């Protein structure tokens, strides 16, 4: 989707709208309503998150929580435009993206798309925690010089 | 010219008005630039590429 | 149409001594602004004291 | 020992506006009760805008009908901005009829028993012919804010526009200084809105 | 909170009209209301003092009408053999 | 003088210089070569023929 | 076998066909969400086995089996709308349903109103112009509408120019009724003829969804010379810096 | 067509050891209750099949009572003596109704209702 | 409308094909939604043909970029126009002006 700003955010987390957590995250919702019990068979969990209760947002607000995605820009040159973000869920369609983290990108907001990508098993939520985190990239790789700079 | 036709209009030459603020109720340092601008929208939207 | 959301303090996580951070929750969308900035021009001159 | 403020003149310089005045203030308070009351009043005051509308020979809001030189979208932005008081309910269905060449005013709604059109000279559309007639019906309600029609028309005859709630358009303050009283260091709040009609001035700033 | 709150304390039988309509605005089956009009039956206060015994009796009026007629009076909160005490009123007896 | 729809809202005009060409009809080229390519027109001219 | 676009469907409960007529079209004007049914269509048919009470079809309805197996074409999510108009063309020889000849009598109905509109307007213009030209020459103030108006001929006037013009107005309005006669002849068979279409295709349904998209932080607005921009956030009113006269930017 | 009720009505009595009569008065119930569900108002309805064709006749209903206070399933004495004068307060008048077309709606209903019947009768 | 435009929006206004323009002046009859009748004024008509034009507005229908190439009238009734004149504004215009 579109990229947008939103100021409010630390380096380390994004904003990510509603229906593209809704529509990622189908998996791991459906796993958590059928631990809770609230419903049965897989196709009733499909059912509810076609419906959209009231309920799977808070299902979604768990399964977000610490886990991290991977943004990326489209044009990918350097090892700096993958990196991984912890989402904070937004009402709107497009990413909130933090501005120092757009350097790295070489993204300004003249209309610019980036993709999610989600980490699913475990050892790759490690790597997006430890290796590709925003936060463990503040230098660019070519010298010594930060990436993280305010522009 | 447009120095002239904003002094027949009674609005300040430089173009600039002092603009208070909407939150802390205070004022702007620095008067700030208003007028109107004509602006398009584009239908590159945002409920087609998400 | 009267009925807003009437707001509270859910914590005050007073870090160490002689400072607080008093948290309220929830107020409209606008009225944190309108809250903080009243709360904070009294605060700054209005409240009395000795010196 | 604060000095506590009290309305003293409310100047109706127009219909629309007036110009409320508080007294007296101590030092600081003038711009604190100024953006305060000026941000209650802009955020959420009760106002009394329409949310649905049923033209008779009308399907969906994009058709049009023979005989009035406005689309019926163009019936409901102009309808969206009928200035209208209720006064003992929540709710309220108006009903309008008009036939004959010429423009549909507001003042062509066949008013109830406590609905009062505060500005009766507001057009809605203009009939066109001699034998062709709109006949709707037009319902206004109670509310707060904007509430758009995406959030919240069973049958596919009622037409729903967005609801602007509100009745203010433009609050002004302008704190000056105070020499009614000897005491000197006392401020004056002069507050100038901007009211649709729909709004007593002291009303708005005791709700606020 | 105290100072800005003690700053702000000195502000804060008739008859139903719908018995008065005419049956035709009962959105009537063209049969029902044809054989409502062959009885005399003109408002709605002319048809709900009838028993359903009484409008059985009238020619042409079949079980199907009947139920029309219940339902339609139903959605209006009327029932057939409700008493109107002074019904036609005068306002109506110089049509 | 003025049309009378240019005496509903008359455009305010800066500018110096007084026009002696005003702007032809702009599109001149899409209907000017196809009115030259299907026109009865013999000689070996038209573009059919 | 072809294909069925009645709504004689089972599985859809009544929540979804109370959208649909009587004929599986949508309604003109029905205000849909993303995932209704517009146009019902029974096709994708596999295999699907019948027990007694399914065998006993044949007896009421008359069904050997239901074709074979059970499932109306819905359509998917994304868009809101409106639906405001609805095309159904039909290949030539294929029976019309109710609807296409609903719409088959509308059309006929407007251009039949549309025809006799423009020889009632340019009637009522050639009038005009034969009561402009008997303002003078044998002028009748009050004889002229005392008789039917489609004889403003024969009235007190020599060998003119208006007679002559008066008889130029009478072939121009012959003209007009023999034209109007074939012309509506040939647009009945222009609406009530088939169309020539696809190889092995019955018929083709359009409708027309009509979105009314506003503006939410993301789209994209522009200025006149470069100065393009996403919109990051809508705010309230009260939060724009306002001047000392009281409007917000 | 015909044959196949009578063809149905042997193959369930035989596997589910089940009165004929019962699956019939079931499957009537099961009919009558899918006709209720097309008719936006609340109808009585019976259905009645034939034990040798599978044919069916559906009937809409009305109560005799002395006051109606349902016009969808009740008449007055006076209006059901007008059809039938051997009629009184707590009898039925009938009048036969379109039966509902054996789509797989009312097929799927049908056999919801036998698989009940099956059970109340596997359990007694 | 533009604020500030160039004068140049009148051309590319009326020299496409959007607007409902007029072909010989007058004076109108008949405004509506659908439809604009326009009268011919006499110093501008054929002898034969009588005439009085009208011009069928093309209302809501799609365009290939999915908007609504919608044409609104623009005229009152009784109103005069004269030969090369906007009758019916288009999608993004005003006047027989460009408004984007
Ligand atoms: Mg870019």
């Amino acid at each position: 989707s579109v990229i947008t700003v939103g100021p409010y955010l630390r380096l380390h987390q994004c904003g990510l709208p509603k229906k593209m957590a809704l529509e990622l995250f189908k998996p791991f919702i459906y796993g958590k309503l059928e631990l809770r019990g609230l419903a049965t068979t897989i196709k009733a969990a499909k059912k509810m998150v076609e419906r959209e209760e009231a309920v799977v947002w808070d299902i979604l607000d768990e399964v977000i929580r610490e886990h991290p995605v991977l943004l990326n820009r489209a044009p990918t040159l350097h090892r700096l435009g993958i990196q991984a973000f912890e989402p904070v869920l937004i009402e709107g369609k497009a990413i909130q993206l933090h501005p120092l983290v757009c350097a790295a990108y070489n993204a300004d907001f003249d209309g610019d798309q980036m993709a999610v990508h989600v980490p699913l098993t475990l050892e790759a939520q490690l790597e997006a925690r430890a290796l590709m985190m925003s936060t463990n990239n503040i230098l660019s790789p070519a010298n010594g010089e930060p990436i993280i700079v305010p522009s | 010219e447009i120095k002239e036709l904003l002094k027949l209009g009674d609005l300040p030459t430089s173009g600039q008005i002092r603009l208070y603020d909407g939150r802390t109720g205070e004022q702007f340092e620095r008067p700030v630039t208003v007028g109107y601008m004509y602006m398009l929208k584009l239908n590159h939207l945002v409920d087609d590429k998400m | 149409v009267t009925e807003f959301l009437k707001p509270r303090l859910v914590d005050i996580e007073q870090v160490s001594s002689t400072h607080a951070k008093v948290t309220l929750e929830p107020l409209e969308r606008g009225f944190g602004h309108t809250l903080g900035n009243a709360l904070r021009r009294i605060l700054l001159s209005s409240m009395p004291g000795c010196a | 020992e604060f000095l506590k403020p009290r309305l003293v003149d409310i100047e109706q310089v127009s219909s629309t506006h007036a110009k409320v005045t508080l007294e007296p203030l101590e030092r600081g308070f003038g711009h604190t009760l100024g953006n305060a009351l000026r941000r209650i009043l802009l955020s959420s005051m009760p106002g009394c805008a329409v949310t649905e509308v049923e033209i008779d020979g009308v399907l969906h809001e994009y058709s049009t009908k023979e005989g009035v030189q406005e689309d019926i979208l163009e019936i409901l932005l102009n309808l969206k901005g009928l200035a209208v008081r209720v006064q003992g309910k929540d709710e309220v269905i108006l009903t309008l009829n008009k036939s004959g060449i010429g423009p549909v005013t507001a003042a062509d709604i066949t008013h109830d028993g406590d609905v009062e059109i505060v500005k009766p000279q507001h057009v809605i559309c203009h009939l066109t012919d001699e034998n062709a007639s709109i006949s709707m019906r037009i319902k206004v309600q109670r509310g707060r804010g904007y509430v758009p029609a995406s959030t919240r028309e069973r049958p596919i005859g009622r037409l729903l526009v967005d609801a602007c709630y509100s009745p203010v358009e433009r609050i002004a303050y302008n704190v000056e200084a105070a020499r009614v009283e000897q005491r000197t260091d006392l401020d004056k709040l002069v507050i100038e809105m901007e009211t649709n009609g729909t709004i007593d001035p002291e009303e708005a700033i005791r709700r606020a | 909170a105290t100072i800005l709150a003690e700053q702000l304390e000195a502000f804060v039988p008739e008859f139903d009209p719908i018995l008065l309509r005419p049956v035709d605005d009962l959105e009537l089956t063209v049969r029902s209301a044809n054989c409502l009009k062959a009885e005399a039956i003109h408002y709605i206060g002319d048809l709900v003092q009838r028993t359903e015994v009484e409008l059985l009796k009238t020619p042409n009026l079949g079980k199907k009408s009947l139920t029309e007629i219940k339902d339609v009076l139903a959605s209006r909160g009327l029932s057939l053999g409700m008493r109107l005490e002074n019904w036609p009123p005068a306002s109506i007896a110089d049509e | 003088v003025y049309s009378y729809t240019e005496k509903k809202r008359i455009r305010k005009d800066f500018g110096k210089r007084p026009q002696v060409l005003d702007v032809p009809y702009l599109l001149s080229i899409q209907l000017d070569s196809f009115q030259k390519f299907i026109e009865q027109d013999p000689e070996g001219q038209y573009g059919l023929e | 076998g072809p294909e069925e676009i009645t709504a004689d469907i089972p599985n859809v409960g009544e929540a979804a066909l109370s959208k649909l007529d009587e004929s599986g079209i949508v309604y003109i004007g029905a205000e849909v969400t993303g995932g209704d049914i517009l146009v019902g269509k029974v096709t994708p048919k596999g295999e699907t086995q019948l027990t007694p009470e399914e065998k006993l079809l044949r007896a009421i309805f008359g069904e050997k089996a239901s074709d074979v197996k059970d499932s109306s074409l819905r359509v998917p999510n994304g868009v809101s709308g409106t639906v405001i108009d609805v095309q159904v063309f039909t290949r030539d020889g294929v029976e019309k349903d109710k609807r296409a000849l609903e719409i088959e009598e509308m059309q006929l109905k407007q251009a039949k109103k549309d025809l006799s509109e423009e020889l009632q307007i340019l009637e009522a213009g050639l009038f005009s112009r034969i009561r402009a030209v008997l303002v003078a020459g044998g002028v009748e103030a009050e004889k002229l509408d005392k008789l039917p108006r489609d004889r403003w001929l024969e009235l007190g006037l020599t060998d003119e120019e208006k007679q002559n013009q008066l008889e130029q107005l009478a072939e121009q309005y012959d003209e007009l009724k023999h034209e109007f006669e074939k012309k509506l002849e040939a647009k009945r068979r222009k609406i009530t003829q088939g169309d020539d279409l696809a190889p092995g295709v019955l018929k083709i349904v359009k409708v027309y969804l009509a979105v009314k998209r506003r503006i939410q932080p993301g789209d994209k607005m522009a200025g006149r010379h470069g100065n393009k921009g996403v919109i990051s956030k809508i705010n309230p009113i009260e939060d724009m810096p306002y001047d000392e006269n009281g409007t917000p930017v | 067509m015909n044959k196949e009720i009578l063809a149905v009505v042997e193959a369930v009595s035989n596997e589910k050891a089940l009165p004929r009569e019962k699956i019939f008065e079931a499957l009537e119930s099961a009919l009558a209750t899918a006709t209720k569900k097309k008719y936006e108002q609340e109808i009585d309805v019976r259905v009645q099949i034939d034990r040798k064709s599978g044919d069916f006749d559906t009937f809409r209903r009305w109560l005799v009572v002395d006051e109606v206070t349902q016009p969808t399933k009740e008449i007055t004495l006076e209006a059901a003596r007008y059809e039938d004068e051997s009629l009184n307060l707590g009898d039925y008048v009938e009048d036969q109704i379109e039966s509902v077309t054996f789509d797989r709606i009312t097929t799927q209903t049908a056999k919801q209702v036998i698989v009940q019947k099956v059970r109340e009768a596997e359990r007694a | 409308k533009p604020l500030v435009g160039t004068g140049m929006e009148r051309a590319v206004a009326v020299d496409s094909g959007v607007t409902a323009v007029a072909k010989r002046g007058g004076v109108v009859q008949y405004v509506d939604a659908s439809r604009i009748v326009i009268k011919v004024n006499e110093d501008e008509m054929y002898p034969g043909e009588a005439g009085i034009d009208i011009y069928n507005l093309t209302k809501y229908t799609r365009s290939n970029q999915n908007t609504c190439i919608n044409q609104m009238p623009c005229v009152s009734l009784g109103e005069p126009v004269e030969r090369g004149d906007v009758l019916a504004d288009g999608p993004s215009t005003d006047l027989g002006e460009l408004a984007l």
